[PDB]
RNA sequence: ACGUCUAUUGGACCCGAAACCGAUCGAUCUAGCGACGUGCAGGUCUGACUUUAAUCAGGACCGAACCCGUGUCUGUUGCAAGAGACUGGGAU
RNA sequence: GGGAUUGCUGACUGAUAGUGCAAACAGUACUGUGAAGGAACUAAUGAAACUGGGCUAUAAGUGCGCAUUCCACCAAUACGU
């Protein structure tokens, strides 16, 4: 619906008015605005100056780095967001929504028993694990799961259960060093994806799951510790199935035709990732 | 007279529609005609918000 | 000439549902009839004086939509529209005897009527233009009044 | 605004407005394609007058209606009424100018002629 | 033998017997009141969760001229 | 039992029997179609409309 | 050779079968199957579960809605190219 | 072999004939679920059946319209008007 040329004008006019350097107001006119943020001009205007009056009344809240690290906070009003990071606040006595309202835009709509308790049952859930803090300043804009409007306190119990059950605790507490985004999957989705990546990376024998379960078992431990171990290196290999779940193995040919055969690709592989250009081709 | 009507994607003058016609290629269009794709929808909600 | 071709209902069950249009384009030269129909004469009265009904029914064609009826007198006869109802409608048939006793049987082109609510366009609100008795009494009026009589008969004499 | 269609206006008045004759093709091929939207957008409006006069009279229209409604062929005093005439030249006028603009459509030499065919 | 040739010979078969419905059209003029025909709209969106949302770039617009008031071409030309 | 009721009339079995699409399904019902075009007929197939 | 009359091959003075062989259309009547959905008033008997308790079974019984058509009578170019009345059979 | 123009072609037919159809709309109305079947109808004249009453009891002219051939203009090679 936007007048041909609208693209150039609305550039300008950021640039014309509010300080606003011309690269994240690119991404503002550009990248933001497939959806998630009106295009109207006079508008943006009056969302943002009002956001940016709301610094002082909350302690750790930028305008500028919120609004860019998750740009759906303009789609809003300003008001709904006072109103919402006040009652989240409130659902949350600790470090305050400023820093948490730039990371998570979730909060804007369902805050009150939502982001509250599913904040409180995932921290509970991993502190009843090995000793996981779960501070929610990791929380990266893509963490909608885990944390929308229908997941229930003891579905993250069962989730977080299930992702110590399928890799080992200290493999799983590992694992969620880095990139919580993890926890976003149901667990029989992530059981699907963990076992399709076990055949394919099999390290034991051939595409086929090797070394049945002495020496079996031990190859079959060999392949949980290399999935898992590549799971820690990329989380991203746990989203194979939206290419295919036997693509796997096309993906995996496709990086192994160009010099030697498979043990050297899974020294290769657990090195540098490789994996991403291939799934890029695939898509 | 064939002598005009060339290739002029960028005869826009920045009208709100009165571009879009020229840029699917217009001297005037009627205020009337933009009164009836009404463009106070969002104006009413910005100067509600505003106040 | 090219002309309306036959259209056939398995046809438009199988390859159904049209989808909208990727772009739309400002109707230059546009392609659509509207005429109304009669008025009473104090109605024409109030037309021929400061032009303007608040209901006014048209005949249009049926491949026109509210939108477009409302955008078209929007934008050409500087009306404020409010609500339109469209109406589909077969055409009359129509029987011409022939020379021959045959029934020659016509049938008129389908058309849509619309029902078009103005209103009033600038400051000149004044022409709506509209004692009491209580609702109790008509309702106790109404049903001591005398019945309707049944409909007499084409060939019956009253 | 609505006196537009409501009436011709002046055929309640004993005189007639339009006494001449329809636009004809190779007038229509000077005019430049503003002057033919502007001539479009009018001729379509006198063409809403003339449909609207002729249904508050009960005429037919097109000479194929008019066996449709049992009236006889050229002695009916119907086909000589002024409203039926007029309607014949607009739509003569409407016709003939969709006519030029497809002949200048197809008259063109790059993709500006599928541009030209998206607004005709 | 193909179906779109068979089809194209209907519709030429159907070129004759036409204009303004005489006949067996007379009858099946009556379907649009008995299979739900679709007429020659052009759709402005799409069902989303059954309530329907008009796309406003598919609204319908009617680019009228600035004036056709004292415009000096009428439609009618004097013989 | 009376008889003579065998006729029980139904829009979507008889635009599914006798309607253009299931006479172009098959070859059979394609040259069915072709000889009621050499014949003449008016009405192509019971579904036909204008 | 023409004319007429016979004869043979042709449908061969004309009309009339039951037929046989192909390949069109028909499960909107009816038979079976399949998918989805709906219905079975009121009571009676027997067995089981739980009982401070608003549950189930029987190709169970009597009996409306509903399905069928035993006997008699009427009707027999009839109301009907198989119907009506009264008795009947089934009705988780 | 097949599909359309022309026939100063017809000891072919002339509206129960000739195509199923000479016609405002014939493969139509109508019949059938369907494939499929499939009519009647020109303009005048007005026979019989039938039913009431009564009774008995000068192979020519003159006008128009063309075609043929003359003529004079012709594309100048079949005629072009
Ligand atoms: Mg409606
Ligand atoms: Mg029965
Ligand atoms: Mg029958
Ligand atoms: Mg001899
Ligand atoms: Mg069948
Ligand atoms: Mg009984
Ligand atoms: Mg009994
Ligand atoms: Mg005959
Ligand atoms: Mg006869
Ligand atoms: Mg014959
Ligand atoms: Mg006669
Ligand atoms: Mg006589």
């Amino acid at each position: 619906d936007w007048p041909p040329g609208y693209e150039a004008l609305l550039q300008t006019y950021l640039e014309q008015e509010l300080p606003l350097s011309a690269e994240e107001a690119s991404t503002l006119v550009a990248a933001a605005k497939k959806g998630l943020l009106p295009g109207s001009r006079s508008l943006i205007r009056t969302r943002f100056m009002h956001i940016k009056d709301l610094e002082p009344r909350f302690p750790g809240f930028d305008a500028r780095a919120a609004v860019l690290g998750e740009p759906r906070l303009l789609r809003h009003a300003a008001d709904k967001v006072m109103r919402a990071m006040l009652v989240f606040q409130d659902h949350w006595p600790s470090h305050p929504v400023g820093p948490l309202m730039g990371r998570i835009g979730c909060p804007v709509i369902r805050d009150p028993a939502g982001v509250g308790h599913r904040l409180y049952a995932l921290t509970r859930a991993l502190k009843t694990d090995l000793h996981y803090e779960l501070d929610p300043h990791r929380l990266t804009p893509e963490s909608e799961g885990f944390l929308a409007s229908g997941v229930s306190p003891f579905e993250l119990e069962a989730r977080v259960s299930a992702l110590v059950t399928i890799f080992g605790r200290e493999g799983a507490g590992r694992l969620l060093d880095v990139s919580l985004d993890v926890l976003t999957y149901a667990p029989r989705d992530l059981d699907r994806a963990v076992l399709a990546l076990r055949e394919v990376f099999s390290a034991a024998g051939d595409r086929g799951y090797g070394r049945h379960s002495p020496e079996g078992a031990a190859a079959a431990a060999a392949d949980r510790g290399y999935v898992t171990d590549l799971a820690v290196a990329w989380p991203g290999v746990l989203a194979l199935p939206g290419r295919l779940g036997g693509a796997d193995g096309v993906a995996r040919l496709l990086a192994r035709v160009r010099r030697a055969g498979g043990a050297r690709y899974r020294g290769a592989v657990g090195r540098r990732a490789l994996l991403s250009e291939v799934l890029e081709r695939p898509e | 007279t064939p002598s005009a009507g060339f290739p002029f994607r960028v005869r826009n003058l920045e009208r709100i529609w009165a571009e879009l016609q020229p840029d699917a290629d217009x001297x005037x269009x009627x205020x009337x005609x933009x009164x009836x794709x009404x463009x106070x929808x969002x104006x009413x909600x910005x100067x509600x918000x505003x106040x | 000439e090219q002309e309306t071709r036959l259209r056939f209902v398995s046809s438009e069950w199988r390859s159904g549902r049209p989808q909208p249009p990727e772009r739309r384009i400002p109707i230059c030269f546009p392609n659509i009839t509207l005429q109304m129909m009669k008025l009473t004469p104090e109605q024409m009265d109030q037309v021929k004086e400061t032009g303007w009904l608040r209901e006014v029914a048209f005949k249009t064609t049926p491949d026109v939509t509210k939108l477009e009826i409302a955008a078209f007198l929007q934008s050409v006869y500087g009306m404020n529209v409010e609500r339109v109802s469209t109406i589909n409608y077969l055409g009359r048939r129509r029987l011409a005897i022939s020379r021959n006793g045959k029934r020659l049987w016509w049938r008129e082109d389908d058309w849509k009527k619309a029902y078009v609510i103005f209103r009033p366009p600038a400051g000149q609100e004044h022409l709506l233009t509209r004692q009491q008795r209580p609702v109790i009494e008509q309702i106790r009026e109404a049903a001591r009044a005398p019945r309707l009589p049944p409909r007499p008969y084409p060939w019956e004499r009253r | 605004d609505v006196e537009n269609q409501g009436g011709l206006a002046c055929v309640p008045k004993p005189c007639v407005s339009s006494t001449g004759r329809g636009w004809k093709v190779e007038e229509l091929r000077l005019k430049s394609w503003q002057d033919l939207h502007k001539l479009w957008y009018v001729s379509l409006k006198e063409r809403n007058l003339l449909l609207t006069e002729m249904g508050l009279k009960h005429i037919p229209k097109d000479a194929a209606h008019q066996v449709m409604r049992r009236i006889p062929v050229g002695a009916a005093s119907v086909e000589e009424d002024p409203h039926r005439l007029r309607y014949t030249e607009v739509q003569n006028t409407l016709r003939h100018i969709r006519q030029v603009l497809e002949e200048r459509a197809a008259a063109e030499l790059v993709p500006k002629l599928r541009r030209e065919m998206l607004e005709v | 033998i193909g179906r779109e040739a068979v089809v194209d010979l209907i519709q030429q078969s159907a070129a004759k017997q036409s204009g303004i419905r005489k006949g067996w059209q007379v009858k099946a003029a009556t379907w649009v009141k008995r299979v739900h025909v679709d007429r020659g709209d052009v759709k402005v969106g799409r069902l989303e969760g059954g309530e329907f949302q008009v796309l406003p770039h598919l609204r319908p617009r009617y680019f009228v001229p600035a004036d056709l008031d004292k415009f000096q071409l009428k439609p009618y030309v004097e013989v | 039992g009376n008889r003579g009721n065998t006729y029980q009339p139904s829009r979507r079995k008889r635009v599914n029997r006798h309607g253009l699409e299931k006479r172009l399904s098959t070859p059979q019902g394609r040259e069915v179609l072709l000889r009621r075009l050499r014949k003449g007929r008016w009405r192509i197939t019971v579904d036909s409309f204008r």
